[PDB]
């Protein structure tokens, strides 16, 4: 009830982190994407329209 | 000794002069066994011999509060304990500027007066508490 | 000593002081200890500056630059000169620019006779 | 499996620590900061007194058993002891005098109240 | 030993710009400080009749959650954080009042990952105001039409009140329910004059001219002074998140400071270091070249 801290264990969530890729270019990412994704349903909706 | 520092210093251009294998920071590698001679022979004497006595406070330098230089570990190897006195107390008025934390007496328990002992035990639990209460709370 | 006075012995950088008797150590062929200092260097910057001393007789004061190099106090030519000295006159441009003239910099100089077991209670 | 958790916890803790360090525990997620204050339990229940520094710690040494030390820290590891303060854990062998150590705490904070609010009416 | 000179020397230089970035953080955060405290000087006077108004005296919990059906706490919140324990202080104060009848409509985009990790189902949702034009009597306005979703029996609205540059504590304002503040109007109109709680103030005389006033009006007063309360809730926060932001990130900039000064130490000495140990095998291949030589006369016909 308090946290649903993830961990190895099964009763913990996933832990879909990877301790090989860095954290600093993160967000820089995370921007990429969401940006990318936009770019790709507005091209979706331009090439039926 | 004010100060085995410089003794080191010393016996560093003494062996370079006549090219020995230096060591780590220069040292030629013997400095231990050279300050080691010197901390051994002060004892406290066992009544077959007199129970007599040569204690012994050495002095040594550091740089910018660094205990992890050669000869400061090499003489706390050898030493029955530690004053760790500090520039940032000592700039900010506390003078002496012992550091409690990183200072230690690892036989004077024994020695110390019961009257004293009392009283060191009190301000010990209370300064141990004082140093966590002082930096958990970091002005909140 | 003959004269019986005061004396100001203004030294330009020790810095080289130390460095040429580095390169004196280095060509008669003895072994630099450390980073490149000669293994003498406190003796032999001790057989200077003992002799800045006083004396019944009179007195040779010595103010004495110091270019630290790379700005690391820790360095052994800074490390040993500054054992020897007892003031510090610190000078920085910020306070020149703000019109004070000397530029000294009170609060981080210092200095070793402030005690009132050598100077009066009342300049303490 | 106990040890292997344990180990990845700190190493999670150490990780985290770089950036505790700097800005603050408030700026991490709610997961990360249980993650710390469970690793900082495991790190102060990891020191526990000795009978020949008993001059230092002034504590009586502890004997830790094997199969003591295992159920001990998997309840710290499985979140089964959460509510128990981090200086609890600090110098004391087994989760027993974990929770003395607390109980005695928390008596002392208590009468710590009690006598501010005494001295507060005197006052 | 040249890869950890290198490693320090790039994480001093990485430290260097994360102390230059915090401290363009800091002269924002200025700046904006320097313009909200125009309000200090000014506040403190708004609220006074609504004080008047809704106040009542302090009713424990307990008999608070047995006596209502489903509360509500609106914790008002940061969009961005460096601002210290304002969020997390807010967090631990409804966990400490967590109870089984309450919903969480909050203001602020860290009242968003937070709450919902800690109160799963209470946490409804929340508001947010991109702080480029400041708040208004309408977003209040939109912070009540959100709260009125609800058919809520009592409205503690958390904020954070601004006492000084480095006291920045917790507030609250417990709005009734509007059918029951028009009760308790009633009961306490018609009964005599008596303060039942020090610093508590009487306002049978306004409880009477409300009377007075029509029922759509009366209803008017109630949303108005409602509006008002939060208004000055999310001013009271945007002040406090701009003063202990820049507390919280004087603090970060010390930490740094000493970090750097940790790694200019070590990367000095691994500096000195690699030096003497380049010099150490230098005169150590020299000695051993020097030690080849042999010491016989090698003796030779002159003749
Ligand atoms: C109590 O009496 C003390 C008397 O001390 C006299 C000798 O003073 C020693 C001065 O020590 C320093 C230490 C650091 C420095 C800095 C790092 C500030 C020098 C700098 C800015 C050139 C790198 C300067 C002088």
């Amino acid at each position: 009830n308090k946290v649903k801290v993830p961990g190895r264990k099964p009763q913990d969530e996933e832990d879909l982190t990877w301790a090989e890729a860095d954290r600093k270019l993160t967000p820089e990412e995370r921007y990429a994407r969401d940006k990318q994704m936009a770019l790709l349903d507005k091209m979706t909706s331009q090439v039926e329209e | 000794y004010d100060d085995l520092s410089k003794q080191a210093v010393s016996y560093r251009q003494i062996s370079l002069l006549l090219r020995r294998p230096p060591g780590r920071e220069a040292y030629p590698g013997d400095v231990f066994y050279l300050h080691s001679r010197l901390l051994e022979r002060s004892a406290m004497m066992s009544p077959q011999k007199g129970s007599g006595s040569l204690t012994s406070l050495p002095i040594v330098e550091t740089l910018s509060n660094d205990v992890t230089a050669y000869i400061v570990t090499n003489v706390i190897s050898i030493t029955d304990g530690q004053i760790y006195l500090d520039a940032k107390l000592f700039t900010g008025g506390q003078r002496p500027a012992v550091n409690i934390g990183l200072s230690v007496s690892r036989v004077g328990s024994s020695a110390q007066n019961k009257a004293m002992k009392k009283v060191g035990g009190a301000l010990k639990m209370l300064m141990g508490e004082y140093r966590k209460m002082a930096g958990e709370q970091t002005s909140g | 000593d003959e004269a019986g006075q005061d004396v100001l012995l203004f030294v330009d950088n020790v810095f080289r002081f130390t460095q040429a008797n580095s390169e004196v150590s280095a060509l008669l062929g003895r072994i630099p200890a450390a980073v490149g200092y000669q293994p003498t260097l406190a003796e032999d910057l001790g057989m200077l500056q003992e002799r800045i001393t006083s004396t019944v007789k009179g007195s040779i004061t010595s103010v004495q630059a110091v270019y630290v190099p790379a700005d690391d106090i820790t360095d052994p030519a800074p490390a040993t000169t500054f054992s020897h000295l007892d003031a510090t006159t610190v000078l920085s441009r910020s306070v020149a620019e703000a019109g004070i003239y000397p530029a000294v910099e009170p609060l981080e100089c210092a200095s070793r006779i402030m005690d009132p077991d050598a100077i009066d209670v009342n300049h303490y | 499996n106990v040890a292997m958790d344990i180990v990845e916890m700190l190493t999670k803790y150490k990780e985290l620590q770089d950036i505790i360090a700097v800005l603050g525990i408030d700026e991490l997620s709610e997961e990360d900061k249980l993650i710390v204050d469970r690793a900082r339990k495991v790190a102060k229940f990891m020191s526990q007194p000795f009978a020949v520094a008993e001059v230092f710690t002034g504590m009586k040494g502890y004997y830790v058993q094997l199969e003591d030390c295992v159920s001990d820290f998997g309840s710290l590891l499985m979140g089964q002891c959460d509510n128990i303060p981090e200086m609890a854990f600090y110098m004391v062998g087994g989760l027993d005098s974990v929770k003395e150590k607390a109980a005695k705490m928390a008596a002392e904070a208590a009468a710590m109240r009690e006598r501010a609010r005494k001295a507060a009416e005197a006052k | 030993g040249g890869g950890t000179i290198r490693f320090w020397r790039e994480k001093l230089e990485g430290y260097k710009k994360y102390h230059q970035i915090v401290k363009t953080i800091k002269m924002v955060t200025l700046a904006k400080y320097r313009q909200t405290v125009v309000r200090t000087r000014v506040r403190d006077q708004t609220l006074r009749y609504t004080r008047k108004a809704l106040d009542a005296k302090t009713q424990d919990d307990q008999e608070v959650i047995e006596k209502s059906e489903c509360l509500l706490y609106v914790p008002i919140t940061t969009n961005r954080g460096s601002c210290g324990a304002l969020n997390t202080n807010m967090v631990r104060y409804l966990q400490e009042v967590e109870n089984p009848k309450m919903t969480i409509i909050s203001v602020g985009k860290k009242a968003l990952d937070a709450m919902t990790k800690v109160f799963q189902d209470t946490y409804r949702r929340t508001i947010l105001n991109d702080m480029k034009q400041a708040m208004s009597f309408q977003f209040a306005a939109y912070v009540l039409e959100h709260m009125n979703t609800v058919p809520w029996d009592r409205a503690q609205i958390v904020y954070n009140r601004y006492h000084g540059a480095a006291s920045q504590k917790l507030a609250i304002f417990n709005l009734p329910k509007f059918e029951d503040w028009k009760q308790k109007l009633e009961e306490d109109s018609a009964g005599d004059g008596k303060i039942e709680e020090d610093g508590l103030l009487q306002s049978l005389p306004m409880k009477t001219a409300l009377g007075e006033l029509e029922e759509t009006a009366v209803e008017d007063f109630y949303n108005f002074h409602s509006c008002l309360a939060v208004l000055n809730a999310v001013s009271e926060n945007e002040l406090s998140e701009y003063a202990a932001r820049i507390v919280a990130v004087e603090n970060q900039l010390g930490n740094i400071t000493g970090l750097m000064q940790l790694a200019d130490y070590t990367y000095n000495k691994t500096r000195k270091e690699l030096i003497t140990a380049e010099l150490l095998e230098i005169i150590g291949t020299m000695t051993a070249m020097h030690a080849g030589k042999k010491v016989g006369l090698k003796k030779t016909e002159f003749w």
